[PDB]
């Protein structure tokens, strides 16, 4: 049992920098989706002035 | 028995999470490689335009 609870512990350890870093990493995803999609409505106007 | 059916579901779970993680971490490759090249291209763009 307590060889069990130290290899569960790890696992919680583990799950909560899992939980932390992918909230961070997808707030970072829409940023940078929103980035992406304003640079491309940019880019678009300059097609449209290049034409 | 019951820690048994649990130790199948967080297997599950782990591999899910890793395979979601390595695709995905595929995926930033392949975007951060082309935001490189189209920003090389805009810097041109603008050279065409000021030209």
């Amino acid at each position: 049992v307590q060889e069990t609870t130290a290899g569960s512990e790890e696992i919680s350890s583990a799950t909560k920098n899992i939980a932390d870093s992918a909230q961070q990493a997808a707030s970072f995803a829409d940023q940078s989706t929103q980035l992406a999609k304003e640079a491309g409505d940019a880019l678009k106007k300059v097609i449209e002035v290049t034409r | 028995q019951e820690t048994t059916a649990g130790s199948e579901e967080i297997s599950s779970a782990t591999k899910n999470i890793a395979d979601s993680a390595q695709q995905a971490a595929s995926f930033a490759d392949q975007s951060t490689q082309l935001a490189k090249e189209a920003g090389d291209a805009l810097k041109k763009v603008i050279e065409v335009t000021r030209m």
